[PDB]
């Protein structure tokens, strides 16, 4: 009965911070509310009868001051300061049961005065003039609470991004990148290195709102909005080649070399992700030197992930006001994802032309529908599945019915079905399930557009 | 020593009855001193228990005994029992809870009535307690995904009843004793209202009902002017003199009734007192339920349900604003904020009451439920979520609840409802067919708090946003507005008029309120499994194929979690994928267990249900390597390395000094979570789904 009393406080002292909301950064949170009230009671009416003390000092110090670590300035303050009262065993004949709480006592009372203070002496927060103050002062090395009063007696004093600087110790940064990084590639690097990658392609999504103190996620690169996620960039935007800082920056050391092809296992796609959110705020160089040919070699490789991590990149070579909006340079992503036949691929393939499909729009649009309803739609088991997935997937993004997403690309298809008629009598009822409507009903609605090429051509069918 | 275990490791890896012995062996040699010998004991049934050798509770019965001897040894026996736990997937699902519960009981009830013989006794609890006390079990059990579970408040139960043990002395002599209801006053007198200065009790101290004169029911009276809460404060000194403890929280409460009534059935005083009274009455309900409250929660619920009935034109507006009405008026926020709180508190108060309800023994329930109760509750739920009208976000989660809570005790004590009395398909079924259109709203992470069309996203726009009771559901801007309105001088009737004006710079409020809001759907989820267990599939419930909704809501992430979302570094990632994960066994019990769908044909979905398998199934080919897996961690997980590094910083685990042994299971788990982000166990269960029913076409996809 000596120990099971200390444990049941790290029983629930350690439980109710375990159900907190996380949030990670630099302030916890608490979901409940009454939890925090059926436990600092018996925090209060456990200490209070003052029993069950085996030296040690292991864990009521740390339990009293953990819970005040949640609590500090937050809303729970007065949650804390009616609930438990210290000033019933206050008791400072300079003497002061505990060692521990004099530091929490201290800042309750730090923060009370407000008005004047002091300066810190010892680089504390404001401290202020005592009767001595010096019971705080420095702490003795127990490891695990020796931090927790650290955390806690500085927290008077005055963000993400700025861990990765201070994680390897804005023209500065540039000039302290662009000279650092290339002495960091230099010498056998897979790690140190690709931090580097992503920090890259942050200032740029930093960068482009020159078109410091606090920022992170940028709104576009990182944030979901419910539209068509690719008609939010802009079209018109600046051109990557001498407006963008970064990109060149990484063009000359990661974009060249004879390693690109074959080195960088994982560190290949840290460019990746940096490049996209380049591109996302850089209308990107209309070949393409080497980037473009990553992508090829990029997409090509037999891995899974490193694959579908490059489907992402291609509609951002479609999208660009300028040179080639809706000119040849949509035809070469055509005919190169024309290109791949490969049993592997599969997938990428199908993900790829949806993209395509929703990045361009009026007559383009209508036309390249069409190619994927026309063959992927066909014959091939192995296909037809997936590509009845994703259009009616895409109907719930731009949110319309299939059939409503249709239209058009019916009055071209079903003069064809209706110039081989029964013959087939297989794509036609293979479609027919996708709109879902009964095939009495929508030939009967459409039946304007077959009779006149019906009867009369193709008459070895009467 | 080392050979038993290179040996064991060898044998493991290797591949019936052949370990049999060797677990049971294990299990001996588990029966040193040294850490680096047991900890591959136990590590060997994880590799052992890949096949069918869950099939009872002796694993746990061996559990049983390891834990207690040992009481860096917490999670030793959890996570590997959480391998059997998890294992759920119905019977075994049940009754593996059982095992656990008696295991409570019996050791707490013989715990009350304390040699050294039971000086452990109170061990064993060390132990039950430090092993529950979500991410690490979730096996069947008392179940909700955001708050309460009840094995949350029994908790309560014990931690308080292990308190007077304490006090007992160390020869039990003086016995001091409880302090009676000593507390229960002060409790009720100090209420914080969380967010708002002043409390309650005071801000009510300062209220006057006005163009009501004369107020009576029973030895309570209020008059003309003066304040409302002065005649409380009388009335519980009053019944503090002769009330019993547990009749006096009755007959107080069943006057707050008859008040707040005269005030809500309109005279033509503005409703001020309604939104505090009914906080307070929450105080009262949960204050130490025990047995206490009997009836005295159904005679607040029909009226509480009947009051919120009352009030509609605030949940019934209409959707779109027309064009013809321009918006220039006096723009007055404060005649909104009580039409809000008395729906918000309302529908807490009823979650209040169940979970409660959810406290009390084994065949009390059957009392409560009847054809009166709840008849009266479906004009509730079935006002809440519309599909013809504004959604509102705060009661939405407090409406399921609710039909979670009921769901989960159903099938707890036995002889459902009566033999399900009341409950009728017509009924039930719509309760569930308007869940339907809940799952196929999006939540972009961005989008919350803007302004838009329903059936988009759940918005939760930003003029109703406020902690309700239970739970603390968004940031809450305006949760010190509430103490605005009160004046705190003159003793006024009528709010102090607030403007909508100055009602509400950084976004990461958005992921919050989007992670919690995101709970929603890992709820709405343990609705189905307990729906699928009761009914036995008769009735037209599961015939009305989820497997259609369930699938066409698996697709869609597992198209947008892999194209639109992985890289970005956000919080929700590994919710949404532990999400998913879940979201298999919906289907594949469904599947497993049934296979006859009670609709014949599958081919409505048949498209989008191979897929589904199909992406699962592409892990089949399986960077393995290590130097890689932490190269994705900095691109991916960085935050979620931001928090398990701050744990062992500020708030320990009870563990971390220097587990180095454990130290590498810290080196396991981040790459499951470096795993299913980018995208096992699971992966032998989606092949099984596709084998057992074109095979021609069948080997396309297998050579795809």
């Amino acid at each position: 009965y000596a120990e099971i009393q200390l444990k049941y406080i790290s029983l629930v002292v350690d439980y109710v911070c375990n159900r907190t909301i996380s949030t990670a950064l630099d302030a916890p949170a608490l979901v409940c509310c009454e939890q925090l009230k059926f436990v600092l009671t018996t925090m209060h009416h456990f200490l209070d009868n003052k029993y069950g003390l085996l030296d040690n000092d292991p864990t009521m110090a740390k339990g009293i001051l953990r819970l005040y670590s949640l609590c500090i300035s937050n809303d729970f303050s007065k949650c804390f300061v009616d609930h438990f009262p210290i000033d019933q065993w206050a008791d400072f004949s300079q003497s002061e049961t505990n060692k521990a709480l004099s530091i929490v006592y201290f800042d309750l009372k730090r923060r009370s005065l407000p008005v004047e203070a002091l300066k810190y002496d010892n680089k504390f927060n404001i401290w202020v003039y005592q009767s001595p103050d010096s019971s705080l002062k420095n702490v003795t090395s127990p490891f695990d609470d020796r931090y927790k009063q650290l955390e806690k007696l500085r927290l008077l004093v005055l963000l993400l991004k700025y861990r990765v600087n201070q994680l390897s110790p804005f023209k500065l940064i540039l000039n302290e990148a662009s000279v650092s990084i290339q002495t960091c590639f230099k010498t056998n690097n897979i790690t140190r290195l690709t931090s580097w990658t992503v920090i890259l392609g942050r200032l740029a999504c930093l960068e482009s709102e020159k078109f410091m103190d606090n920022w992170y996620v940028c709104h576009l690169c990182d944030i979901e909005k419910t539209g068509n996620p690719f008609v939010r960039i802009n079209p018109n935007r600046p051109e990557a080649a001498g407006k963008s800082e970064i990109f060149r920056i990484l063009h000359s050391n990661f974009l060249s070399h004879p390693n690109i092809d074959e080195f960088s296992e994982s560190l290949l796609s840290g460019i990746l992700f940096s490049l996209h959110r380049i591109f996302s705020h850089f209308q990107p160089p209309k070949q393409i030197n080497k980037s473009f040919k990553l992508v090829q070699k990029c997409f090509m490789n037999s891995n899974r992930y490193l694959r579908l991590l490059s489907t992402r990149i291609i509609p951002l070579f479609n999208i660009s006001d300028s040179h080639n909006s809706e000119d040849e340079h949509t035809a070469t992503l055509i005919k190169f994802l024309q290109s791949q036949k490969l049993p592997v691929v599969k997938e990428n393939l199908v993900i790829a032309w949806t993209q395509l499909t929703l990045t361009t729009s009026n007559d383009v649009f209508d036309t390249l529908l069409l190619k994927l309803i026309d063959i992927f739609n066909s014959d091939d088991y192995s296909l037809r599945i997936m590509m009845t997935l994703q259009i009616k997937n895409m109907a719930k993004i731009l949110k319309k019915t299939p059939y409503q997403l249709l239209s058009p690309i019916l009055p071209v298809l079903l003069r064809q079905l209706g110039k081989n008629l029964v013959e087939r009598k297989v794509g036609f009822q293979n479609l027919i399930e996708l709109l879902g409507y009964s095939s009495k009903t929508i030939l009967d609605i459409f039946q304007r557009y077959i009779i006149p090429y019906a009867i009369i051509q193709y008459k070895s069918d009467v | 020593r080392e050979t038993v275990g290179e040996f064991s490791s060898d044998d493991d890896d290797d591949i019936g009855t052949r370990p049999p012995r060797f677990t049971q062996i294990p299990p001996s040699s588990a029966a040193t001193q040294i850490p680096t010998t047991l900890e591959v004991t136990t590590t060997t049934l994880n590799n052992k228990q890949s096949k069918n050798d869950n099939q009872v509770n002796q694993l746990n019965k061996a559990q049983g005994e390891a834990s207690m001897l040992r009481d860096n040894i917490e999670r030793e026996k959890e996570k590997n029992i959480q391998a059997v736990k998890v294992n759920e997937l119905v019977k075994h699902l049940q009754e593996l809870a059982k095992l656990k519960q008696e295991l409570q009981k019996l050791e707490d009830e013989k715990k009350f009535l304390q040699r050294g013989k039971s000086k452990r006794e109170v061990i064993t609890n060390v132990k039950p307690p430090s092993t529950t006390l979500n991410t690490i079990t979730p096996d069947s059990s008392s179940v909700a995904i955001e708050a309460k579970p009840q094995s949350p408040q029994s908790k309560k139960r014990k931690i308080s009843d292990n308190l007077l043990k304490k006090n007992m002395v160390p020869l039990n002599p003086n016995r001091i004793i409880p302090d009676e209801t000593s507390l229960f006053l002060e409790s009720i007198l100090l209420h914080q209202i969380i967010g708002a200065d002043l409390s309650t009790i005071e801000i009510l101290n300062r209220l006057k009902l006005d163009y009501i004169t004369e107020f009576k029911f029973k030895n309570f009276v209020i008059a003309k002017g003066a304040p409302i809460g002065k005649s409380i404060v009388s009335l519980l000194l009053r019944c503090k003199k002769t009330l019993t403890l547990d009749r006096f929280i009755d007959t107080l409460l069943e006057d707050i009734a008859v008040l707040i009534k005269e005030i809500s059935v309109h005279p033509n005083e503005s409703k001020l007192a309604v939104p505090f009274l009914v906080a307070l009455m929450y105080q009262i309900v949960q204050f130490r339920p025990s047995a206490t409250h009997n009836l005295a929660l159904k005679d607040c619920f029909l009226f509480i349900c009947d009051l919120i009935r009352i009030y509609h034109h605030v949940l019934k507006v209409p959707i779109h604003e027309s064009n013809m009405n321009l918006h220039v008026e006096p723009q007055i926020f404060q005649y909104e904020l009580i039409d809000y709180l008395i729906i918000s508190y309302s529908f807490d108060l009823l979650e209040g009451i169940l979970r409660v309800l959810q406290s009390h023994p084994k065949q009390t329930y059957m009392e409560f439920f009847d054809e009166n109760i709840l008849k009266s509750f479906e004009f509730v739920y079935k006002l809440a979520l519309t599909i013809s009208y504004k959604p509102m976000v705060n009661v939405i989660f407090s409406a399921v609840e609710v039909v979670n809570i009921i769901t989960s005790i159903i099938l707890n004590m036995d002889n459902s409802s009566d033999l399900k009395s009341l409950i009728s398909g017509s009924w039930w079924r719509d309760c569930i067919t308007r869940l339907y259109a809940l799952l196929e709203k999006e939540i972009k992470s961005g989008d919350v708090y803007n302004e838009n069309v329903d059936t988009t996203t759940l918005h939760m726009s930003k003029y109703h946003d406020f902690f309700g009771l239970i739970r603390n559901i968004g940031d809450n801007e305006l949760g010190g507005l509430i103490s605005k309105l009160i004046y705190t001088d003159r003793l006024q009737s009528v709010p102090r008029v607030i403007s909508k004006e100055d009602i509400g710079t950084a976004p990461i409020i958005g992921y919050k309120m989007e992670k919690w809001l995101l709970k929603l759907k890992d709820e709405v989820l343990n609705i189905f499994e307990n729906l699928l267990m009761i009914y036995g599939d008769d009735a037209t419930i599961v015939n009305g194929e989820m497997l259609i909704h369930s699938s066409k809501f698996l697709s869609r992430e597992q198209a947008l979690m892999i194209e639109r979302y992985v890289g970005q570094d956000s919080p929700n990632l590994d919710l949404r994928c532990h999400l998913i994960e879940h979201t298999l066994t919906i289907i594949y019990r469904l599947w497993k267990d049934h296979f006859k769908q009670l609709e014949e044909q599958i081919k409505q979905v048949e498209s989008q249900l191979i897929m589904s398998l199909w992406r699962f199934l592409v892990c089949q080919t399986e960077t393995a390597n290590e130097r890689e897996m932490r190269d994705h961690r900095h691109l991916v997980d960085s935050l979620h390395d931001l928090t398990i590094k701050d744990q062992a910083s500020y708030y320990e685990d009870a563990f971390e000094d220097l587990p180095e042994y454990i130290e590498e299971e810290l080196k396991m788990q981040l790459n499951k979570r470096t795993g299913r982000i980018m995208q096992k166990f699971q992966e032998m269960a989606r092949t099984i789904l596709e084998s057992k029913s074109t095979l021609e076409e069948a080997d396309s996809l297998y050579i795809s």
